[PDB]
């Protein structure tokens, strides 16, 4: 077996490299240090970190959002520190419970939620600028930023775009561990079972495919690490036996194959499509479809099944039944 | 952390749909033994003599019974409601027609309520019916009642923690969670849905596309109604010791016909019956109760699904005393 | 027929069974003995699906559903129309999947590469067994397994979840979901990164390994490195099912209540109760 | 009336369903599957004789060429014509189209099958700032073994047959990634040096075990041009040599394990 694919047997140390960027080389703070146990399964060097304007703006806005959330959470346990740790998972900051439409809600019923939403959104935009500009500063393409953009766009969809399209802030995602989980069922119940939303299906198809692709790609590179397949950039520009064997393994298995470069386009595309499909689904939901199951029945797609115990009429529609 | 196998499972939908009950035998046995404490029927007595309307002085509900029949009732009532306290719980030792103790007047209304249940709500209690025991289980205060705010523990026979106490505000989220099967849902399904008939449980649209005029802005129900319905369903499931598939094919929670079991219809009647009981029999009794029975808003204790069911899909696993005590209903 | 670089790799040997008898290609496809067994099982399973589907109500692909037997048949054979076809198809599936895996190890040996890919492919085969074999064994019926249909298998996932009131609170599920999410995110990052170095645009020159690490050190203060991200990605993806299988096997055999209630081990410690 | 309704039983969501499939198949078929073909295409047939005109599908399946501007000068364009020139010492075991080839000589030296190397540039891989990337420690003197880990320098190398075959004299390190990739070893009784990819090395505290080749086979490991640097093609030649041993070191390794 190739033990190098499991962990680094003999680690190496050397002077720390610094690639210069078009700006901000002085905003790298911290002194690098080395972790021997990290170095078994990764690169041993931790830090320094770049510390630009957008990154600080992100930390500023983020912490503001975190603080607004934590304070409202603590209010929910009347500031008892012990119950706060006990009940942490169950605590939350909720959008309005009452229907104000799109009017700004009272602070006690969703205003603080809206506030925390604003500052998180600013934090996401600020970090996006960091992710984008750091690439151009180092003379790299902006591929990560465009993937990250789709992920931010999906959050905005469930956070505020879908609420504004249907016209009620009551539909946003709460802040908190269990409560953001509870939203998923409330939403799916409201809109007629999300299994029958084709864009749920698409998103899941791509999410599962990301698991398929990264398991397959990761396994492939490790299987050709003896020929240096991990040095992917120079295998793109000068095809070595590593990527020839990787390409032929797949070709002989499934009948076709990618290149060392194109496999990353596949992976990038699949990842992006998780978020793009999710967003189309949310954008259609509530605006143009009210019950995804009935929409599938309307178009003849839903499965049906025999009764097992007897079919049961809606009692509310029998004559003389109470309301 | 975990419950050792095997599990008992049942089937409630077409094969391949994963519908049905999942039960831990130990737990079922412990509930079976708790419920087997149901006292057996007192021996039948011969109907003899005049109606007790002519014999006793203050008999307004049970007036058509004979003396032995009526005293048999009174023995059964004491066994079901106040066995440890005895007949003197409701009566003055020296004047059995005195209404001076509040349990007397309450018991009279409870008699009317119980026969109402067995006569007007057969759509829910069928031929099984209820007795005083179904709720009370041998104590004057039933172990599973609800106030207009959640209380812990669920069984009022256990002693509350400082945090469990309703006046400790830091314990509200936990009081609420334990009523909704430990979910973080931020809604009290009892005051929302079971205390009165003001709210609609259904939230799911019955059309594929959104209907213009109910689908935008303030025309829309807030999403919180869906959280609230879900919370009601968590609470209902936990109260019967069962899961959603007992009543629903989760393919379409809102559909009836093949998508619902007959138990879902019975449950629907149960919601209406509990509303009738609370609005018309139990909530008015804050006039007749001491202040130590009332909640922080002067409300009487009221009933939910757990009051009768106590964690079993049929109260007391289907035990019945209807044929043994005709005077409790149904009434022609 | 052949890629420009392929011929020098197309050598004899590396099989596990049969030696020369099946050591050949058909078009791009390597065959081998497990190539043959795979096609056998695929042909058998697809036949049974077709025969079973024709005895059913519809031909709409979204509505076809081959279902397991009623629970009352326990672990026994069930009549073909009411569960038997499901039983037969399931065995063909396992035959096909395992054949496919073993075929990949043969291809791996011939090329002189690691067996990591069939190894990784064991994880989803294992998960399939958890759902269709192991958990139904532990509960005592094939009836607890999921049905074969595009949309019907979602109805089973659906009801299965709601049998425990809110499946999201299943701790094995929480772990599984977290790996699905971070895996999809890492693959975007890894693919994004590689493309960004090889394709800076504008006729600018392609960058370097050191540029790769500089980028992530700058943005998040750490860079795991080229070889390591591939190890991590296999680890992340594999743990979607490796941890998930516990949350699945637990539900029913080792837990019968709702999954929210399970967290009482934390909430109900007397110290802060 | 209904949000999202259109005339004649159409709704918007139904249209988006079609559009979404169209987008997917467009990207997969017209973009990704052509990107997949920037290597190894056009394919090779039993002699493509039509030198006068290309067959239509071969033009259609290819993307427009792209040019990489290399970091230390030069350009690479893909796809491009790159036939494999060198004579392969293989013979067809049958007349069938996809019958396997057999090695006629010694497949490790002849560099066929798992021993094949790619025809990469006879060029030394470079650091960001132009230095040689893969260098032995005698040259890379500001690099050390990390404290904790076996220093293999001095340890013996045991081959598959259990025979000591040489002694590890140096580690080659990747200066770009801070990662050791090869051990250098003197092959006992042959007055030469050989490189070994770490991935073929079982690093124990008293020995380096190497199961891919026999002790005698260390004699014909591809040699380098220079002592203190390596070219990309040499890296391929060296790595491939041991991988070829997995199938060829003994007659029994190519036959079925069962
Ligand atoms: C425990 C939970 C499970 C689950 C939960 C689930 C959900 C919630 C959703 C799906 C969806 C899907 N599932 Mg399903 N599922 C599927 C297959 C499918 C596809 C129909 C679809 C998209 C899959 C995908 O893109 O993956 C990534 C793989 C890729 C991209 C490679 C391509 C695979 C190809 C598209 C699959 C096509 C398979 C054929 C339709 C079936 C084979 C037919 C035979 C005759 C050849 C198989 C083959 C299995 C097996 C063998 O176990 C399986 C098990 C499960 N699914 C478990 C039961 N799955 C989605 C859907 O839209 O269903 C309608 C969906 O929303
Ligand atoms: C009962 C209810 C269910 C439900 C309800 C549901 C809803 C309501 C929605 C989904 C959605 C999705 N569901 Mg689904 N679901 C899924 C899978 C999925 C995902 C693939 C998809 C997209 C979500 C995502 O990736 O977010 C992970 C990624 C996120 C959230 C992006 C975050 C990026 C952000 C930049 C991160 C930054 C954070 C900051 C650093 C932190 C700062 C915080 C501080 C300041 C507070 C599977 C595999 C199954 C199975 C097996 O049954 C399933 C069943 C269910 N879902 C049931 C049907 N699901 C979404 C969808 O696709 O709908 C069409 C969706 O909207
Ligand atoms: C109401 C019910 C829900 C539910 C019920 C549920 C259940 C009951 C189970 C899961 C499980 C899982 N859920 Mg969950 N879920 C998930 C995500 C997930 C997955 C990560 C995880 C594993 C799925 C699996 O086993 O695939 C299975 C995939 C397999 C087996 C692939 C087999 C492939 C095979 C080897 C090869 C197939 C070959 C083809 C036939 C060949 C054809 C190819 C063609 C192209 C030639 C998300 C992201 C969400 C969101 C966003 O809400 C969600 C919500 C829900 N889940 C709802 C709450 N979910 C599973 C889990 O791990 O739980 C802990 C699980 O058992
Ligand atoms: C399919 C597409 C997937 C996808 C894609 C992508 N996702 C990306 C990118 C892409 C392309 C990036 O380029 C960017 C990034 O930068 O990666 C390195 C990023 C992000 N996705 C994060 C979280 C996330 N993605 C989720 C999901 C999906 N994403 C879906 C699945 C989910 C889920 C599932 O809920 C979560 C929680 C953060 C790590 C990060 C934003 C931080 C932020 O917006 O600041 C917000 C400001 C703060 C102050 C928050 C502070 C804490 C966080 C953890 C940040 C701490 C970092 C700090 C450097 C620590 C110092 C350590 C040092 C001392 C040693
Ligand atoms: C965490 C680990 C991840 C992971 C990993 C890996 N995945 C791999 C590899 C690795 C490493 C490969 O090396 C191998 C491959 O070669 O890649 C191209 C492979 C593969 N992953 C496939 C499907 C896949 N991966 C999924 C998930 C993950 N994978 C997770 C995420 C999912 C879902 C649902 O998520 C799907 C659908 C096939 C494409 C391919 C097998 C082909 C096959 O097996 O041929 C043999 C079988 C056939 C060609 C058809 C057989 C038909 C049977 C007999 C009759 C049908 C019965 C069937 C049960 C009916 C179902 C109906 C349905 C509607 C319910
Ligand atoms: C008729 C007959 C007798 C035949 C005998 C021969 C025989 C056994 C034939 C088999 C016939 C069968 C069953 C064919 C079916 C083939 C199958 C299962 C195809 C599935 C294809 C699917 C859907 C794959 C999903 C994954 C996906 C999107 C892949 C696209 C990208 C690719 C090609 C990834 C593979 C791949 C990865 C993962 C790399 O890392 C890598 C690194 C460097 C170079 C190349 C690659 C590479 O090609
Ligand atoms: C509360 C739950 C009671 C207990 C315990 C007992 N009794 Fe009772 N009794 C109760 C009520 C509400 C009434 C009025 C009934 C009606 O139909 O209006 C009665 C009535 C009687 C009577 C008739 C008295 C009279 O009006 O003259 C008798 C003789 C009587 N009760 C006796 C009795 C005995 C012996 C009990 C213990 C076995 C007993 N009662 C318990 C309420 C309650
Ligand atoms: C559930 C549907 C009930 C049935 C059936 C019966 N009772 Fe009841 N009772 C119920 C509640 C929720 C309450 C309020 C809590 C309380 O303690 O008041 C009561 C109350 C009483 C009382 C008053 C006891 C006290 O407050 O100390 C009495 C005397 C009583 N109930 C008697 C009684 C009898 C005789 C019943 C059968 C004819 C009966 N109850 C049925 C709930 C339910
Ligand atoms: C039987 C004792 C039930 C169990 C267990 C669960 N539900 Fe239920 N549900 C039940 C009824 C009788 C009704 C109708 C209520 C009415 O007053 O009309 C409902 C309703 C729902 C709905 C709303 C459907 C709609 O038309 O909008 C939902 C979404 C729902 N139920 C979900 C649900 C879930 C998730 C459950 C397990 C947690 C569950 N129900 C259990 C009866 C019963
Ligand atoms: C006492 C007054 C009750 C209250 C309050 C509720 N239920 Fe009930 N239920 C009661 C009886 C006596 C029976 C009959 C048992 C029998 O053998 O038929 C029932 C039955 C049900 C069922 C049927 C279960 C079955 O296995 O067929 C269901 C689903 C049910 N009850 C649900 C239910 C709900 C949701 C309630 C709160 C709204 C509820 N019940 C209250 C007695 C009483
Ligand atoms: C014009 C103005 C007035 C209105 C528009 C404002 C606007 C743009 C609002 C947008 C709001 C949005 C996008 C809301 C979206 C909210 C979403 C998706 C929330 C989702 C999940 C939240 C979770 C899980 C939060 C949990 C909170 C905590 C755990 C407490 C915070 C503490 C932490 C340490 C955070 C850790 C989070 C994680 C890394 C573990
Ligand atoms: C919507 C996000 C707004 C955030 C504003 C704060 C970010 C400042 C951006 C500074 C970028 C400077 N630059 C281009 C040289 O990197
Ligand atoms: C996971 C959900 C998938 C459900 C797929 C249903 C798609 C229906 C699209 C119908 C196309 C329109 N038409 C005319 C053919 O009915
Ligand atoms: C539900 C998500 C759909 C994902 C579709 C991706 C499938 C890849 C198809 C590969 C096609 C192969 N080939 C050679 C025919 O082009
Ligand atoms: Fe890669």
């Amino acid at each position: 077996a190739d033990y190098q694919t499991i962990y680094t047997q003999i680690q190496a140390r050397g002077p720390h490299i610094t690639v210069s960027g078009e700006w901000g080389d002085n905003d790298r703070v911290g002194k690098p240090f080395y972790s021997y146990w990290l170095g078994k399964i990764g690169d041993a060097q931790i830090g320094p970190i770049y510390l630009g304007a957008s990154g600080i703006a992100a930390f500023a806005f983020g912490s503001t959002a975190i603080l607004i959330i934590l304070f409202n959470m603590a209010a929910e346990v009347h500031f008892d520190p012990l119950q706060f740790f006990r009940q942490f998972f169950w605590l939350g900051l909720y959008p309005p419970k009452a229907q104000y439409g799109m009017g700004i809600p009272p602070l006690h019923d969703g205003g603080w939620w809206l506030m925390a939403g604003l500052f998180m959104t600013l934090s996401l935009g600020s970090w996006w600028i960091r992710v984008y500009s750091r690439a151009r500063a180092l003379g790299l393409g902006t591929h990560i930023a465009w993937n990250f953009a789709a992920a931010i766009f999906f959050v905005l969809c469930i956070g505020c775009i879908h609420p504004t399209l249907v016209g009620s802030w009551s539909e946003g995602v709460p802040f908190g561990i269990w409560p953001h989980i509870d939203w998923l069922t409330a939403f799916s119940i409201r809109y007629g079972n999300f299994y029958y939303c084709p864009w749920h299906g698409f998103s899941i198809g791509f999410a599962y495919g990301c698991g398929l692709l990264f398991a397959a790609h990761g396994a492939t590179i490790l299987a050709v690490a003896r020929f240096g397949g991990d040095r992917e950039i120079e295998q793109i520009t000068d095809r070595g036996t590593a990527v020839e064997r990787a390409a032929l393994f797949w070709r002989w298995t499934i009948g076709f194959n990618a290149t060392i470069e194109s496999v990353h386009r596949w992976g990038w595309f699949f990842s992006l499509m998780v978020m793009v499909s999710a967003s189309v689904g949310i954008l259609l939901t509530g605006t143009f479809v009210d019950n995804w199951y009935l929409w599938c029945v309307k178009h003849g797609a839903a499965p049906d099944y025999p009764a097992y115990l007897p079919a049961t009429p809606d009692p509310a529609s029998l004559p003389g039944a109470p309301k | 952390c975990f419950e050792p196998p095997p599990a008992t499972t049942t089937q409630t939908g077409f094969r391949g749909l994963s519908m049905g009950e999942v039960l831990h035998p130990a737990t079922v046995k412990a509930k079976k033994e708790r419920d087997a404490q149901y006292p057996p029927a007192l021996a039948a007595v011969k109907a003899e003599g005049p109606p007790v309307s002519q014999v006793y002085k203050n008999v307004k509900v049970l007036g058509n019974l004979t003396e032995a029949e009526f005293l048999r009732t009174m023995t059964a009532i004491t066994e079901w409601v106040s066995p440890q306290e005895g007949c003197t719980y409701c009566h003055d030792e020296n004047n059995l027609a005195s209404e001076a103790k509040y349990p007397y007047v309450v018991a009279r209304r409870m008699l009317e309520m119980t026969r109402a249940i067995n006569t007007n709500w057969t759509q829910h209690v069928a031929q099984t019916g209820v007795t005083c025991y179904t709720c009370h289980r041998g104590t004057p205060l039933p172990p599973y009642v609800r106030y207009l705010e959640p209380t812990l523990p669920l069984n009022n026979r256990e002693t509350p923690t400082h945090v469990e106490r309703v006046e400790t505000r830091s314990g509200y989220v936990v009081r609420l969670a334990k009523y909704t099967a430990y979910s973080a849902l931020n809604y009290d399904p009892f005051t929302m849905f079971l205390a009165n008939d003001k709210r609609q449980v259904r939230v799911v649209p019955q059309t594929a596309l959104p209907l213009v005029g109910v689908s935008r802005g303030k025309e829309r129900r807030p999403l919180s109604d869906a959280y609230a319905t879900f919370a009601l369903m968590m609470s209902i499931s936990d109260s019967l010791g069962t899961n959603c598939t007992f009543c629903h094919n989760a393919q379409t929670f809102e559909s009836w016909g093949k998508k619902s079991t007959p138990q879902r219809a019975i449950a629907w009647w149960g919601i209406r019956m509990v509303r009738d009981l609370n609005m018309n029999y139990l909530a008015p009794l804050n006039a007749s109760l001491p202040a130590s029975r009332l909640g922080r808003q002067g409300e009487a204790p009221q009933a939910d699904c757990r009051t009768c069911h106590q964690g079993v899909t049929k109260p007391l696993f289907g035990a019945s005393r209807l044929k043994d005590y005709p005077e409790l209903g149904p009434i022609k | 027929a052949l890629l420009s670089f392929e011929r020098k790799y197309r050598v004899r040997g590396g099989t596990l069974i049969g030696g020369d008898l099946f050591d050949f290609w058909v078009g791009p496809y390597f065959v081998g003995f497990f190539g043959v067994s795979a096609i056998f099982f695929i042909f058998l399973g697809v036949s049974l699906i077709g025969y079973a589907a024709s005895q059913g109500p519809t031909w709409d692909p979204f509505a076809i559903s081959i279902n397991p037997p009623d629970l009352k048949y326990g672990l026994g054979a069930a009549p073909l129309l009411e569960g038997g076809f499901w039983q037969a198809i399931t065995v063909c599936a396992l035959g096909a999947f395992i054949s496919w895996m073993l075929r990949e190890v043969e291809i791996s040996r011939k090329l002189g590469i690691g067996w990591h890919v069939p190894l990784a492919f064991c994880v989803p085969i294992f998960m399939f067994c958890v759902l269709q074999v192991f958990r139904p064994l532990l509960l005592g019926s094939w009836g607890h397994a999921f049905p074969y249909g595009i949309l019907s298998h979602l109805d089973w996932v659906n009801n299965f979840g709601y049998q425990y009131l809110n499946w999201h609170y299943n701790p094995g599920h929480m772990s599984s979901v977290s790996f699905l999410f971070v895996n999809a995110m890492a693959l975007g990052l890894h693919g994004g990164l590689i493309l960004s170095v090889a394709n800076p645009g504008d006729g600018d020159k392609v960058k370097t390994a050191e540029h790769e690490n500089q980028y992530f050190r700058d943005v998040v203060g750490y860079s795991i490195g080229a070889l390591s991200i591939h190890r991590l990605g296999l680890f992340l993806a594999s743990n979607i099912f490796l941890t998930g299988a516990f949350g699945t096997i637990a539900s029913g055999p080792f837990w019968t209540r709702g999954w929210p209630e399970w967290w009482g081990w934390w909430l109900d410690i007397p110290f802060w109760s | 009336m209904y949000h999202g309704a259109l005339a004649q039983h159409l709704d918007i969501a139904q249209l988006v369903w079609y559009a979404q499939w169209l987008v997917i198949w467009t990207v997969v078929l017209l973009y990704l599957r052509r990107e997949d073909r920037r290597e190894g295409y056009p394919l090779v047939e039993p002699l493509g004789l039509v030198k006068l005109a290309p067959e239509d599908g071969q033009v259609y399946e290819l993307p427009y060429p792209k040019t990489f501007v290399l970091p230390h000068g030069g350009t690479v364009t893909v796809p491009r014509r790159r036939p494999e020139t060198r004579e392969l010492k293989l013979a067809q075991t049958d007349g069938f189209e996809g019958a396997p080839l057999q090695p006629t000589g010694n497949p490790l030296v002849d560099a066929v099958g798992p021993a094949s190397y790619a025809e990469r540039a006879e060029v030394v891989d470079a650091t960001v700032d132009g230095k040689a990337k893969i260098v032995p420690l005698r040259v890379a003197t500001d690099f050390s073994i990390a404290e904790g880990d076996v220093d293999p320098r001095g340890l013996p190398v045991v081959a598959a047959d259990g025979v000591e075959a040489g002694t590890v004299t140096d580690l080659w390190v990747d200066r770009s990634e801070h990662y050791f990739r090869y051990l250098e070893l003197s092959v006992a009784g042959s007055a030469r040096t050989a490189l070994i990819p770490l991935g073929f090395c079982d690093v124990k505290k008293d020995k380096i075990v190497v199961t891919s080749i026999l002790s005698e086979q260390f004699a014909n490991v591809p040699r380098l041009q220079s002592r203190d640097q390596i070219t990309l093609r040499e890296e391929d030649k060296v790595s491939a040599y041991y991988a070829g041993g997995l199938l060829y070191a003994t007659p029994e390794r190519a036959e079925s394990l069962l």
